[PDB]
DNA sequence: CCCACATGCCCTGTGTCTGCAAGTACAGAACTAGCCAGACAGACTGACCTATTTTTGTGAGGGGAATCGGGAAGTATCCATTGCTAAGACTCAGCAATGCTGCAACTCTCAGCAACCAGCTGAAGATCAGCAGCCGAGAGGCCCTGC
DNA sequence: GCAGGGCCTCTCGGCTGCTGATCTTCAGCTGGTTGCTGAGAGTTGCAGCATTGCTGAGTCTTAGCAATGGATACTTCCCGATTCCCCTCACAAAAATAGGTCAGTCTGTCTGGCTAGTTCTGTACTTGCAGACACAGGGCATGTGGG
């Protein structure tokens, strides 16, 4: 199965919750794409690292570890999952 | 099963060295077991750098020290090589 | 290097309200949290409470609250001090004392002292006071309430002088401090030993605990030399 | 004899003779001295002796005798030192530090 | 006449109880979606650990967070309350990622 | 008399300052103030001459990087005068 | 002994690296600022470098120890070793 | 007087083979050393920490392309990857 | 036998057995594999040589026959790729880019 | 995954000027250079110039400047092109095709090409026409006038299609493109080789050097097959 | 400035349930004891290089006055967001079957290490023309003032 | 929008110092060759785990609406930053000097790797049990429309 178009599915109050999570009191209209391009973004960034590392230990199932060591060799060193 | 071999026991000990009635979740329990695998990586790393520095070939206390001096700040600093001294001390004294 | 800076005396009528400053220099000012200390002659050092100057984060004593305020104001580096309805049994000196974040760190370095005059764990110090000749073995016994985990500091204050720390966590010298003083002890049962002895030792020795949160000095001991 | 542990004789917790042979198999140095895992325990026992008693204090203001990753986000997030030690790193689940107003 | 509160006010309640909770914002389901999607891109018929997928999004969720603490600042710098992708741009090329 | 109104001479000297590669602190200052630091850390010091010049050029190249998001933050806030809040404000989003 | 000598970095040093910089006009109270800054920023990197000194038991700081005390902050320097 | 040991000979080569007339000053060697050791260090600790991650004793071929990958951005890694793997066919064949 | 360097083997200008005695010395693993270094030589001097190549077009560019830090900073900063791998890197007595609009 | 969009075709009367898109999709839009090649039935492909989004850095051929202009938008992906004061001679197709900043890569993908209608090193192909059946091999030489470090590429374009690149750096094979494909030669001598034909290789091969600054392409080889 | 009603949140109380702490085999790793060799410490010793003095003829810094122009403050507009509500729709939890991939174990062979030697590559030291810096003069774009 | 008077970089010449390209010598480090061994690849099997599908309750999102308050534009004005001039004051350069530190050589020695045996402790597994999660009901500070 092939997905397609599922950065639409980070819904608009879901970007608020995170939005009221970092303090912010009101939001413009245009922020909500602009969040969704910059998490998108993130996300190929870390995944694309993932990915390299379940590759070069010959897998197909990617690991928290490979998500682990993807996060921290971009500085994002991240406590909890090994 | 493999013997994953994590410092959840002495995390124990200390937790109930310091606390003796208060108890630690699961997760809490693995985020500092990162976080011993993280500073000891870190140290590790600066000593090792320290010695290749200096052309040596051997990591020793004086590296650790210094490496701890490096990387943490302040007072931390200051503390954990009061502690170290104190370890090494008594460990000579056997 | 490290100095805590403060105003001159204060002759204030009953009622009003009085503020005190602690500006403070020669480290780096968020890292370290300001703690306030009383000194009648009635009821010796009582603490008051600290400031943390990183996230303005404020702990007092029980019996302060509403009478003290703490405000901090990190552009000048100065610590602030508000009394408010200045009962007649608040003549005293007061002193700002300097003390890291760390558990074990103690109050180190301290201010000269503020006299401001108006118009639980109990720590028990066994010898009120002492006299020694120049060269003897002398020794303050430090007993406590309950249970404290080595939290405990020593300090030595000259006659109308701050006090000067000597041990922290029980066993530690300070900065600076001969190895002529020795500390001992943990749990609830310990010791300050001072070696050999000079005129210069002649001083009042206290004890402070910072295991829970009130902190609560000793009494106090009266050392005298020949 | 009778086996000492090399904790019991440094007088630590943390496993002296567990963090030497990661010293030695980490790939740092190619000899590692003797006193380098006594100072490395003693550090790493510090480290979290401070930032578990700062979270065990966090879960008794909290009125719970159970740490958990909100107790230890607020213990190290409500440090300079401990913030400025690790503050490229995610704790899971910790939250953020609630605004004064 | 029903109850209506004034702007602010709920929006500052929001504020105080997201910052006070530790759980997840963003749907499980529609994030792990979009992580396969993105994920298809690199390698085809790929597997995902539970506990992967999960640390991917406490990973998303404390850069976001982080990035709207940072473009708030940037908001109050320009003497608004109102957040904008110009702030969220300000934010990101002041971090080193633009 | 000639006068140039207030600008021009400014952009003239981004123009020059941005071409050259030259130092833009005067040597023997940044030397004194570099042993007047490293003389709270440790007693009667010594300084190769190759250790002063390393860092000057990392603290020009920081102090540069730091007054071009300076600069973008007064933009950002409507001006084009930069000023103390923005550098705390560029600071505080590097995290420093 | 050298006392005050942070305003050697003089106001038209300072106007400098601002025209490299790329910034226009300068309020009068950036001075200030930009000396409390760089003060702050050459502490960091001098206690580093004093502590590679020192743990090479040498007295004198070497370029390539300011080298490592800045890479070590993540300002990598090229040009000195 | 302890042979300095740099890589300016090699990047001479190299610069004379891509530009036959241009030189090149002592600082800008200075300069392109320090870049060759700098990449040097960053793909020798990513390969170490692949082949550390995987539980391998040996660095190979496959562990530096894996780290030429994760380093370098975009096509860079497409073109330094072929320079290896035709090096190393190369290489191979004798 | 007479010798051949491995830089010669694979068509290289970096040396294959510098690259190797660095690996083996730098403290990276136990075991250093034999097409390694030919790799990382290879990738090494791909890396000198665009640089080099767009530093030269560079100086041409600036009318000059020598290659200097300004140059290098101009080739490194006006790339997408170079100044994402060299972002955090400072190049002495390189300047900045004049801002042309 | 990687696509050049364009626009249709133009008619346009003469005088006047015309503005044509390259909204780009699929990669990192600012990585990548843009670069614009015309292309007449008289004398072939032509290189106009390229954007660097990057940097909004432009270059363009010597022959073009005035009528020629490049501009970008970061914001939509959009790549523009003016060109003004049309003359009776710029009746044309006109390509924009995508090339790294590496100075080894090569246009890889192109747009559709937008027909618009008014109302140095040369490299000589030395085929012109060749013929063939479906099983022979056959070469192609692209003699160059100066000496280019193996900066050669290779381009297969369908009558009314998009160019295709099949080999670049003179020897690497394109992404897609099969192993039946092979080129070689370095300096200023070089070849391109098919293995064995089929129907799908009846094409028109082109050969670009982009090893100084204005690029050229080749004169072209129409191949027949059977 | 005070009141009202109304609403959201902290606290108390209790069933419960799942996660945490404690107790058992067991096997893998840490400790013990000789042994060997090599990395590092200690002491001379040369020698480079860093700090300190002195002169000087400049180039950059500092202070003050005139003025222009940008920042701050106040006002009005209008638009864009926030709060709210009812309907849908999509997430979530639970359960079951599947096949597919990640470990584990045994074998072995091939690739990598150790060692010694000779010789070829590369670093240090001199040397020198050619590239770049410096000084002076001419031209063109540009800024300031005026119409 | 158009025209005339300073003036500030580009362009060119040409001379000048300096430094980078090239040659020579020696030492040390890479390659060749042999032998040894253990690390990783390959095959088979096994359990465990992620994928898929189905169902149902139920919380979350979405679109529309009203009304408010915040962003933005415009104007004034006044603070302040720029620009220029002078005058003056430290920066820089260059040569000398002493002394102090750093690097090199040799020597011995102590300390860390290595190996084999042993035991003990840390890990997986499995219990019970109580801290915390759940709903539900008073109670409090305050949110917001009147007076």
């Amino acid at each position: 199965k092939v997905l397609r178009d599922n950065i639409q599915g980070i819904t608009k109050p879901a970007i608020r919750r995170l939005a009221r999570r970092g303090g912010v009191k009101r939001i413009s209209g245009l922020i909500y794409e602009e969040t969704r391009g910059v998490l998108k973004v993130f996300l190929e960034n870390v995944i694309r690292d993932a990915v390299t590392y379940t590759e070069h230990a010959k897998r197909k199932t990617v690991t928290a570890m490979d998500v682990v060591y993807a996060l921290k060799r971009q500085g994002r060193t991240l406590y909890g999952f090994g | 099963r493999s013997r994953k071999e994590s410092y959840s026991i002495y995390v124990y000990k200390v937790l109930k060295q310091v606390h003796p009635d208060t108890g630690i979740s699961s997760k809490a329990m693995g985020i500092m077991n990162s976080f011993v695998n993280d500073i000891f990586e870190r140290i590790a790393g600066e000593a090792s750098r320290l010695a290749h520095y200096n052309k040596r070939s051997t990591i020793t206390s004086r590296e650790i020290q210094t490496a701890v001096r490096l990387l943490l700040p302040g007072e931390l600093a200051k503390h954990a090589v009061s502690e170290g001294t104190k370890a090494v001390t008594k460990y000579t004294s056997s | 290097e490290v100095q805590l800076q403060q105003s001159g005396p204060e002759l204030v009528e009953p009622g009003t309200s009085v503020k005190m400053p602690c500006k403070a220099s020669g480290y780096t000012f968020t890292s370290y949290t300001i703690q306030w200390v009383k000194q009648t002659p009635r009821q010796g050092l009582e603490w008051i409470g600290y400031i943390y100057p990183y996230n303005a984060g404020t702990k007092y004593n029980e019996k302060f609250k509403g009478k003290a305020t703490l405000t901090s104001d990190k552009s000048s580096s100065t610590v602030y001090m508000e009394l408010s309805s200045l009962t007649s049994e608040d003549s005293a000196v007061y002193y700002c004392a300097r003390k890291s974040s760390r558990l074990r760190s103690t109050l180190d370095y301290w201010g000269q002292g503020t006299s401001v005059t108006v118009s639980d764990i109990k720590m028990t110090q066994s010898p009120s006071s002492m006299h020694a000749s120049l060269g003897e073995r002398v020794t303050i016994t430090c007993k406590a309430s309950q249970d404290i985990r080595s939290y405990l500091s020593w300090y030595q204050q000259k006659p109308w002088k701050s006090p000067k720390t000597l041990i922290y966590y029980a066993t530690s010298l300070a900065d600076g401090v001969p190895s002529r003083f020795s500390g001992s002890g943990s749990g609830q049962d310990f010791s300050l030993t001072i070696n050999n002895l000079e005129s210069d030792d002649t001083a009042t020795y206290y004890c402070l605990q910072h295991g829970e949160s009130p902190y609560t000095f000793g009494s106090g001991t009266k050392l005298e030399i020949k | 004899a009778k086996a000492k542990s090399r904790s019991s004789r440094a007088g630590l917790q943390f496993p002296v003779g567990r963090v030497h042979r990661l010293l030695r198999k980490g790939n740092y140095a190619e000899r590692v001295g003797a006193g380098a895992p006594v100072y490395m325990a003693a550090v790493l026992e510090y480290l979290t002796a401070e930032i578990l008693e700062l979270a065990g204090n966090a879960a008794r203001d909290n009125k719970k005798t159970r740490i958990i990753p909100r107790h230890l986000q607020l213990a190290i997030r409500n440090d300079e030192e401990l913030n400025k030690l690790l503050g490229k790193v995610t704790i899971a689940q910790g939250g953020v530090l609630p605004n004064i107003q | 006449k029903p109850h209506r509160y004034r702007p602010g006010t709920v929006a500052l309640r929001e504020i105080r109880r997201y910052q006070k909770s530790t759980e997840l914002l963003i749907r499980k389901l529609p994030f792990q979606r979009l992580v396969r999607e993105i994920a298809q891109d690199f390698k085809t018929d790929l597997r995902f650990q539970s506990s992967a997928v999960m640390a991917l999004q406490e990973a998303c969720e404390a850069y976001l967070v982080g990035l709207f603490e940072d473009t708030n600042l940037c908001a109050i710098h320009a003497k608004r309350v109102t957040i904008m992708p110009k702030d969220i741009q300000l934010a990101r090329r002041i971090r080193g990622e633009r």
